[PDB]
């Protein structure tokens, strides 16, 4: 699957693809924190 | 004097015409006139059409013994496929009609013209110095018309699997569609019906709330509608009364108080809904089907217990077995 | 708003509390159903 | 009156963090001890059939409906 | 049936040419404001 | 600036960047990082689950096949012999993403918010026509260089996976691409309707690499052209020069490209192979038919003159022209050309004699494996239509790509409608509503 | 040995950046 | 096939008598004044 | 005395109003909702049809229902204290007592809301058009959930509260009555799509003829709730629409009344349609077509395809959809397309 | 017999469109 040395980071690799959607959520977090200008 | 081009070009864009006709119009009008002629003639005096390419014609013409409900323009043949099939690619007009010729002839012009109509709405709004995006709202029925007449044929791979141009034929289309893909368990079709039911609902309650708040300029022998004299500078009801009515009905926070928000929302709900179901048909053309639950409840003996989804699957199997005259043997199909 | 001569529990009190205890009791029961083997 | 006034007062926490876990646990224990199966009489997934009655139970009279279903539950189906 | 191909092509071509020449002909100042 | 002194609510916030160049630059060079990040992250995620002796289309890989088409990590017949190119492509994209994002956060918060006072070559104006044509010229040149990279891969660096090679596909090097404009522009004169087909109708990699040379150099010449030229009068009277008009045109372009892409990925099988993505739409029907014929022929039945329970053939039929094609409802597909089906096609459709004696093993097993794996499935990924039971799970990669790019294209069309309307209305100046005192209709003759 | 330690950390990574700029008051 | 000649009379009266009702109502009020 | 006290404590202004209608509305509505929520959660339908329809049995949210009573109950209401459960709660749950419970209590909750709308309108001092408009869903409710099973032999053929159970109703109606080919349903569908058509277009026209009164591109902030000056150019809307389509409103009062009129009438005409099916009077055939398809066997129309399909729906759904008949059909008498 | 009744009604509906558009009652501002 992944070379045997990096195999330890098999969970780290599984959590990579959902990092993009979070940016769009963070932008709403940001906006509510400054109280919506 | 000025030369014929300048005269023509301001005759076209004339916004003092009784009816606008743009640069989109000069290409809209022939295509739709042709569409109208071919529909009126073909619904009435067409010969029967071999649609299954194994020599069983279907009559859809009134003159060969149909009424309004059963009549239709019968789709192009399974043998013809996705081919371009005009009058001059046939050996004779006789066999062009035999292969469901007029069906292609109505729909290409009609889809083209319906887009040119979308263009014309923008042009008239641009000439009247008013805001655009009535044309953005027109993209919803238009995209559903495309999906049903052009995308779903490409996807299934022939124009025989189009929707015939008629009432009972439309019903035939729905019933075979449900059997072969189960559209009711597709979440997108569920948002489409929500948008239509909610759209109809918001129309009714909007109508009642505004007509119940109208001012007194009338009497009780002349209709209420002669309170508006055309193009008043005085809005013809009191928003805070309706708001105060709605605000006791559900609550104070469940009642809009900005007519501009209310009307934006009034326009936004069904349009998003209709997009979603139009796309739903379009993805089913590539054969991304509704959810299918076979036996969600099984016990310890390992024997199944039915669900309502199973009763629906029995019906689907019934319809689908009837829509296959092509053989008894069909193992993994479509298409 | 809910009255200003203030009965000890008002009308809002029963409205939130007929919809508070069943849904807490229900999403504790529905969650337990998930861990039934079947 | 706004939720802001409700989300802060200590008496709100001193009732709630005490009542809600009891309700959560009452709701959990209600299904997990199998009591929901007896008070609603819903079958367990080893009691839909029996080894002498391999068809669906069906009520066919409406004044002995009670007795008919009690017969099906008495024979361990 | 061969004449039919040619006269349909000519008609179609005539309309699409009016269209393009019409949109090259001074359309962004046909608005009632800022002409 | 950054409150309601700008003329946009929070849900239109990105529109406050129409007149700030640096803040806008930071926004885009930061977003590029996301596209790259997903490329790398997704192929690493796919590879962590990849079984490299199981065909790619039955496990959901949709980024490894693009690399496989370039003939990296594959042997003959489309098997994996080593998995290193997958890892290195993914990890180097994921690493370069950071470098992009770093430039993002810097130009957005630390950089000058206006680049016209800072630089006069990164200083630009949407109403300055010359700057736009020069930037467009740069961008055409880096796209021209980008188009010649594939030609390099084709001719020097081990070529591409040719699926038309003898005995199933094999990686083959192009040693002679067409440089013949006749053939090249001939594709653009074909009818889009079935039977013929537009640029989608490509059937060999010589035309592909040849056309890549052609488009590359027309855009290097055009890119050089827009640095050394100022737009003309009729060109200036045909347009609205506004920072939003360019966006409208580009949305129009992207929606057209999505419609074309979803047509490609559904029908072609030269640039989207049949050994890395599943069979195509007609390919499974034709396969079912072909393996049925082969099965029933071994019983010694007459299949060559066999008439149906509605007549007109039982295994084979006549097309309109008179070629021998497949019967039943496989009579709407005979525009299908497969690599595996073509050695059997005579001079006018299939020749039943070639069927009896010239069956090679890989052909009949290709036909048999493709029969039970036809583009269908549901949105919770289990094979078949709504009558059959959940016991096999299939969703062609073709359907995922087709459905996604279709709905994104429809939405990019309606976005082009929106932004064209805004740009046109804002130009003339009634996009904030209709001025009270004077209105057009109050100065226009009343219809009767 | 835990590797769930970074899946813990990586979900709070975002708002911690904003939380501190709201402690250090300036440019949210 | 069949056409029903009482069904003919059925439509004929259905579309006549109200169109005639409406055309008289519209004509007498327009024939009067201011 | 005490009456006018009970009056002004009820009719007082509060975050949410109660009134005399509150006394009928709130218990009935709350019990009906609550019943459905416990029925979808714990209650089986295995002693009635041979289905599972609850989370306790393992069904998801797309396949649960509070299912109808059994066929042998007739049209009995099945009261808890009555001589079909005799003071017993468990059997009462098994025999489908919750369906009727929910149906009756929801039927009174509808009357409560209807009355509530009248009362709030009489209080605020506006016309009661919203209550007249709200009689269309009650017409539909009592025509589909009450009159239709009372025309048949039991509650068993009524729709069960649940999404898939309503889907099965759609297929049942199509299969046995050919419901789309009845003109009252045509009129209802038209009325409802026309309501939806008017919604999108009216919103789009008002929102795209707004005056300039703001400073930002968004015009949502240029509105004050007062009616002193007009908020959209009606004249412009009329001039636009009379030119692109040919006819236009030039009377707001009439436009809003047309909006009220189209879907409420649609639903009323459809209610007349489903009470027509309760006697099994159903538009299903045109006799001219049968005699023609009898004398000529190579005549085909889409209508004949629809009747063959109706055969398929019925013959294949009947076994598990009518278990109380204990139907058994051999595998050789089921209808098949390929046998034609 | 049946076809005539149908087409006569369709013919009446399109004539009504023409009359309704080009011979309307003219809406006029006050
Ligand atoms: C692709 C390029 C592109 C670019 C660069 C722009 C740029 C812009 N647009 Mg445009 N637009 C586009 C495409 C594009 N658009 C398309 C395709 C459409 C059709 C929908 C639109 C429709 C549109 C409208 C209607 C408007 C704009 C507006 C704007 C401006 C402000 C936008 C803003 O702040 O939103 C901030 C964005 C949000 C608050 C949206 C958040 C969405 C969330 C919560 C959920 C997203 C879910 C996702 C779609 C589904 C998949 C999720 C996944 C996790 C599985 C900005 C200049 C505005 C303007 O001023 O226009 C002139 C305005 O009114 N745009
Ligand atoms: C990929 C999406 C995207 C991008 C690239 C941007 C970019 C930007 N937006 Mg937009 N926006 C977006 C989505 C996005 N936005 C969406 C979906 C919405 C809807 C809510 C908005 C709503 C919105 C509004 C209302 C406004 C902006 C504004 C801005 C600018 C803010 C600059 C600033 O001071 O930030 C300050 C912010 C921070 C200090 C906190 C965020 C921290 C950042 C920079 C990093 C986070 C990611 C990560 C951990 C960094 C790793 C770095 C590593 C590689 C080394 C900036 C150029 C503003 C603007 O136009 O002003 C002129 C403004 O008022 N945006
Ligand atoms: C692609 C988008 C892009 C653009 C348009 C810019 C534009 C700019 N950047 Mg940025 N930058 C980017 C991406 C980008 N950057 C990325 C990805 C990062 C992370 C590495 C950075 C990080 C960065 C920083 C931190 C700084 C800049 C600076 C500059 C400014 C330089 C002014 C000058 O006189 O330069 C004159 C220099 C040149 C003309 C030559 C540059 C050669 C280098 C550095 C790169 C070459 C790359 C590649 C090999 C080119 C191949 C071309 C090929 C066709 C043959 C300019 C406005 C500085 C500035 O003042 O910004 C305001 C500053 O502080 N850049
Ligand atoms: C002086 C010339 C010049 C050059 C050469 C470039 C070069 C580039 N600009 Mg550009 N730019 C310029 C001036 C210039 N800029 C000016 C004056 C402005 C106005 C401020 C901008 C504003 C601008 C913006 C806003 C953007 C670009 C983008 C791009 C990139 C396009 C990538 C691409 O097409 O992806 C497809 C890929 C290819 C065709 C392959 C490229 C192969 C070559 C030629 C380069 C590869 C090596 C190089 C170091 C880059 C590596 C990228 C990495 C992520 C892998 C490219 C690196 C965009 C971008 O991607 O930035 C992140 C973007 O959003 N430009
Ligand atoms: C792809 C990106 C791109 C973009 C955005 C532009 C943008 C522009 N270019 Mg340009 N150009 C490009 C690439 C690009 N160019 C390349 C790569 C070449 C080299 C081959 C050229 C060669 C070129 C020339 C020769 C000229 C421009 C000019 C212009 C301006 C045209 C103004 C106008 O209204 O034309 C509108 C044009 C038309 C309406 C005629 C179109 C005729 C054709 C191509 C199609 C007709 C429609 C037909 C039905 C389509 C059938 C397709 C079929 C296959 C189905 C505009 C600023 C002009 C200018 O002022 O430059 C400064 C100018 O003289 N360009
Ligand atoms: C105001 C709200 C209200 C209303 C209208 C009803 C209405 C109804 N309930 Mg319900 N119920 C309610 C509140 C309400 N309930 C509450 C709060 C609870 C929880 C305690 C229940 C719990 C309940 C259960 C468990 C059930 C019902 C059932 C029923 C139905 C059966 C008939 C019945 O009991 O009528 C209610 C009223 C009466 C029977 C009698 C009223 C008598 C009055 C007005 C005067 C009597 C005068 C005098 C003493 C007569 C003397 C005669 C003598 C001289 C011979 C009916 C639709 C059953 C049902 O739906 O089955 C399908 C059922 O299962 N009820
Ligand atoms: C050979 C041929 C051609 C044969 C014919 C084939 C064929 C199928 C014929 C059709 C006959 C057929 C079978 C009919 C069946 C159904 C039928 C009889 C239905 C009528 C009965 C019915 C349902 C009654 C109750 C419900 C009802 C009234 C429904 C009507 C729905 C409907 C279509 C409504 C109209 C919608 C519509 C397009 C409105 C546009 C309004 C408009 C001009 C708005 C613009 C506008 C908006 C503004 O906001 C403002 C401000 C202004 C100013 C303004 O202007
Ligand atoms: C009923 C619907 C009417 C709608 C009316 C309104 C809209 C339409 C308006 C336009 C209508 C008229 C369009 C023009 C019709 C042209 C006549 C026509 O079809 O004739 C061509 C038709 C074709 O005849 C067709 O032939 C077929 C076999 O090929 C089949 O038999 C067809 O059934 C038969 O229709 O022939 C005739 O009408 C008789 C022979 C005429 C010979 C003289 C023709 C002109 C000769 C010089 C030009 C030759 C051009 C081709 C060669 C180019 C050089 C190589
Ligand atoms: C502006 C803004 C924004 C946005 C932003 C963005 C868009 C950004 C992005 C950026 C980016 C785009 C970033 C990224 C990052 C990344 C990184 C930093 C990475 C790292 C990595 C590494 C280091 C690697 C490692 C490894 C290896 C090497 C191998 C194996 C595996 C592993 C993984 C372990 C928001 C809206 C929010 C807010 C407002 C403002
Ligand atoms: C062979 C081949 C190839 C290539 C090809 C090519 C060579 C292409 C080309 C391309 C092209 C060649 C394209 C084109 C396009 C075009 C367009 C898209 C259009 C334009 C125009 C316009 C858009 C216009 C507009 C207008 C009008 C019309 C009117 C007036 C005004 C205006 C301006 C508005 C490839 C690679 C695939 C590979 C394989 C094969
Ligand atoms: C039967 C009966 C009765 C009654 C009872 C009751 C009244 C009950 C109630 C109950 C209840 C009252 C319940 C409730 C529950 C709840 C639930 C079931 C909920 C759910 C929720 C959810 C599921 C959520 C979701 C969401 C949302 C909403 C938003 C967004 C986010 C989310 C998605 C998360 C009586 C005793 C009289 C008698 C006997 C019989
Ligand atoms: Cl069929
Ligand atoms: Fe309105
Ligand atoms: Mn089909």
């Amino acid at each position: 699957k992944l070379p045997e040395a990096y195999a330890i980071f098999d969970p780290l690799v599984d959590v990579l693809p959902v990092i993009p959607v979070l940016f769009l959520a963070l932008a709403f977090v940001w906006q509510a924190a400054v109280g919506f200008r | 004097s000025a030369n014929l081009w300048e005269r023509f070009c301001n005759w076209v864009t004339s916004t003092d015409n009784r009816l606008y006709v743009g640069w989109f119009g000069v290409i809209m009008i022939p295509t739709l006139l042709a569409a109208t002629i071919c529909f009126v003639i073909a619904f009435i005096a067409a010969p029967p059409v071999d649609i299954d390419g194994i020599r069983e014609p279907v009559s859809g013409s009134l003159l060969y013994g149909n009424n309004i409900i059963t009549g239709a323009v019968v789709p192009s043949s399974n043998a013809i496929g996705l081919h371009f099939y005009p009058i001059w690619e046939a050996a004779s007009l006789d066999e062009w009609l035999y292969n469901g010729g007029p069906y292609q002839l109505i729909i290409f012009h009609f889809l083209l013209g319906a887009s040119c109509y979308m263009g014309r709405q923008w042009e008239l709004s641009y000439r009247l110095g008013m805001r655009p995006w009535i044309c953005v709202a027109y993209s919803a029925p238009l995209a559903s018309a495309f999906a049903v007449f052009l995308i779903y044929p490409i996807g299934q791979g022939s124009f025989s699997d189009g929707m015939p141009l008629g009432i009972s034929g439309t019903f035939n289309f729905m019933i075979v569609f449900q059997a072969e893909h189960n559209i009711l368990m597709h979440p997108f079709h569920q948002l489409g019906v929500a948008g239509v039911f909610g759209g109809a609902l918001f129309c009714a309650m909007h109508g009642s709330l505004v007509t119940s708040s109208l001012i007194r300029e009338t009497t009780e022998t002349e209709s209420a509608n002669y309170g508006y004299k055309f193009g008043q500078e005085e809005e013809t009801y009191n928003i805070v009364a309706a708001h105060g009515y709605f605000g006791r009905l559900i609550f104070q926070y469940a009642s809009f108080n900005n007519s501009r928000s209310l009307h934006f929302f009034l326009a936004a709900w069904p349009v998003v809904g209709v997009w979603f179901t139009a796309l739903g048909i379009s993805t089913m053309a590539f054969n991304l089907n509704g959810f299918n639950f076979n036996h969600s409840v099984i016990d310890a003996k390992g024997n199944v217990i039915n669900t309502w989804a199973d009763i629906i699957n029995r019906a689907n199997l019934g319809m689908e077995v009837m829509h296959e005259r092509n053989a008894h043997n069909f193992p993994l199909d479509l298409a | 708003q809910e009255p200003v001569s203030y009965p000890i529990f008002t009308v809002r009190w029963v409205a939130v509390h007929t919809l508070a205890v069943p849904t807490i009791f229900f999403l504790g029961a529905i969650a337990a159903m998930q861990f039934i083997q079947r | 009156r706004p939720f802001s006034d409700i989300i802060t007062s200590v008496r709100y926490w001193v009732i709630h963090s005490i009542t809600i876990p009891a309700l959560f646990i009452a709701g959990w224990l209600f299904v997990s001890t199998g009591l929901a199966y007896d008070v609603f009489g819903t079958p367990r997934p080893d009691s839909y059939y029996a080894q002498e009655q391999r068809s669906i139970p069906l009520v066919t009279d409406r004044f002995e409906a009670k007795q008919q279903v009690e017969t099906f539950l008495e024979q361990l189906k | 049936m061969e004449t039919l191909k040619i006269t349909v092509y000519i008609v179609v071509t005539f309309f699409v040419l009016l269209f393009v020449f019409g949109f090259l002909s001074g359309d962004p100042a046909r608005n009632p404001k800022r002409k | 600036r950054d409150q309601e002194s700008s003329g946009f609510a929070w849900w239109a916030g990105n529109a406050r960047l129409i007149n700030l160049s640096g803040k806008l630059l930071g926004a885009h060079v930061a977003h590029a990082g996301l596209i790259v990040f997903w490329a790398g992250a997704m192929t690493l995620f796919e590879l962590a689950h990849f079984i490299p002796e199981k065909p790619m289309y039955e496990q959901g890989l949709i980024l490894i096949p693009h690399i496989a088409t370039l003939g990296w990590g594959v042997g003959p017949g489309g098997e994996v012999v080593d998995t290193f190119p997958f890892f290195v492509v993914g990890v180097v994209h994921l690493i370069s993403s950071a470098v992009l994002g770093f430039g993002g956060v810097y130009h957005a918060i630390r950089g000058p918010e206006t680049l016209e006072e800072y630089s006069s070559f990164f200083g630009y104006d949407w109403k300055d026509k010359n700057k736009m044509t020069t930037i467009l010229g740069f961008h055409l040149i880096v796209l021209g260089i980008g188009a010649l990279l594939l030609v390099a891969k084709a001719m020097f660096f081990g070529g591409l996976y040719d699926t038309w090679a003898p005995g199933g596909g094999d990686v083959r090097v192009i040693t002679n691409p067409t440089l013949d404009p006749r053939v090249i522009f001939g594709y653009l004169l074909k009818s889009p309707f079935g039977g013929e087909g537009w640029i989608v109708s490509v059937n060999n990699l010589e035309d592909v690499v040849g056309g890549h040379i052609w488009i590359g150099l027309i855009c290097i010449a055009g890119g050089i052209w827009h640095i050394l030229t100022t737009p003309f009068g009729w060109a200036r009277r045909a347009f609205i020069w506004s920072g939003e008009a360019y966006l409208s045109y580009s949305l129009g372009a992207l929606s057209m490209m999505g419609f074309i892409a979803t047509c490609f990925v559904w029908f072609n099988n030269t640039v989207y192979p049949s050994e890395f993505y599943g069979p195509t739409g007609p390919e499974a029907s034709q396969a079912q038919a072909m393996t049925f014929l082969i099965r029933d022929q071994k019983l010694g039945a007459n299949v060559g003159s066999a008439q149906g329970p509605t007549g007109l053939g039982k295994y084979l039929m006549r097309s309109p022209t008179g070629e021998i094609i497949f019967g039943g409802e496989t009579m709407r597909f005979w525009d299908f050309r497969g690599p595996w089906l073509e050695p059997l096609r005579g001079p006018n459709g299939l020749d039943l004699n070639k069927i009896k004696n010239d069956i090679q093993p890989w052909q009949e097993r290709r036909a048999a494996e493709y029969m039970t794996h036809a583009p269908l499935g549901s949105l919770n990924s289990v094979g078949g239509v709504a009558t059959e039971i959940n016991s096999v799970n299939f969703v062609s990669p073709r359907s995922w790509l087709a459905t996604s790019h279709f709905v994104l294209a429809f939405f990019f069309l309606v976005g082009h409608l929106w932004h064209a309307g805004r740009a046109r209305a804002a130009a003339a100046g009634f996009e904030k509503g209709i001025d009270r005192e004077s209105e057009p209709v109050l100065s226009m003759p009343s219809l009767d | 040995i835990a590797q769930l330690t970074m899946i813990a950390m990586i979900g709070i990574a975002g708002p911690m950046i904003i939380f501190l700029l709201a402690v250090r008051r300036g440019n949210l | 096939m069949e056409v029903n000649q009482l069904g003919l009379i059925a439509t004929a009266l259905f579309v006549l008598v109200p169109s005639v009702f409406l055309i008289i109502l519209y004509v007498q009020t327009e024939s009067q004044q201011k | 005395g005490w009456f006018d006290i009970l009056d002004d404590w009820l009719k007082r202004d509060r975050f949410v109003f109660v009134g005399w209608s509150g006394i009928l509305l709130f218990p009935c509505a709350y019990l009906a909702l609550g019943g459905w929520l416990t029925g979808t959660t714990f209650v089986t339908s295995w002693y009635t049809h041979g289905l599972a329809s609850s989370y306790l049995e393992g069904c998801n949210f797309l396949t649960v229902a509070v299912s109808t009573p059994a066929n042998s109950m007739g049209h009995s209401l099945l009261l808890l204290w009555g001589p079909e459960a005799q003071g017993d709660f468990t059997r009462w749950c098994q025999l489908g007592g919750l369906w009727t419970f929910i149906a009756l209590h929801g039927a009174f909750g509808l009357i409560g809301f209807m009355l509530r709308q009248f009362e709030i309108a009489r209080l605020v001092g506006v016309r009661p058009y919203n209550a007249i408009a709200f009689s269309a869903p009650i017409a539909v409710f009592v025509s589909v959930f009450l009159i239709y099973p009372l025309g048949q032999s039991s509650w068993f053929f009524a729709p069960s509260f649940g999404v898939a159970a309503i889907f099965r109703f759609l297929l049942f109606f199509q299969g046995f009555h050919n419901w789309t080919l009845n003109p009252f349903h045509m009129m209802g569908v038209a009325g409802v799509l026309g309501g939806a058509l008017l919604c999108a277009i009216h919103g789009a026209t008002v929102e795209n003829t707004l005056f300039q009164d703001g400073e930002g591109a968004s015009t949502f902030r240029a509105f004050n709730p007062t009616q002193a000056e007009e908020t959209y150019s009606m004249v412009t809307a009329n001039r636009f629409w009379s030119q692109i389509f040919g006819i236009a409103f030039s009377n707001k009062r009439w436009l809003h009344f047309f909006m009220l009129f189209v879907p409420v009438t649609g639903l009323w005409m459809s209610a007349i349609g489903v009470v027509g099916l309760a006697l099994n009077l159903r538009s299903y055939d045109f006799i001219s077509q049968e005699i023609r398809a009898a004398e000529d066997p190579e005549f085909e129309t889409f209508y004949t395809k629809n009747l063959l399909l109706n055969e398929g729906i019925r013959a294949w759904m009947a076994p598990q959809d009518q278990p109380h008949e204990n139907f058994v059909f051999p595998e050789e008498v089921l209808p098949r397309g390929n046998a034609l | 017999m049946e076809t005539i009744t149908y087409v006569f009604i369709f013919a009446c509906i399109i004539a009504l469109f023409f009359f309704a558009i080009f011979f309307r009652e003219p809406p006029r501002i006050t």
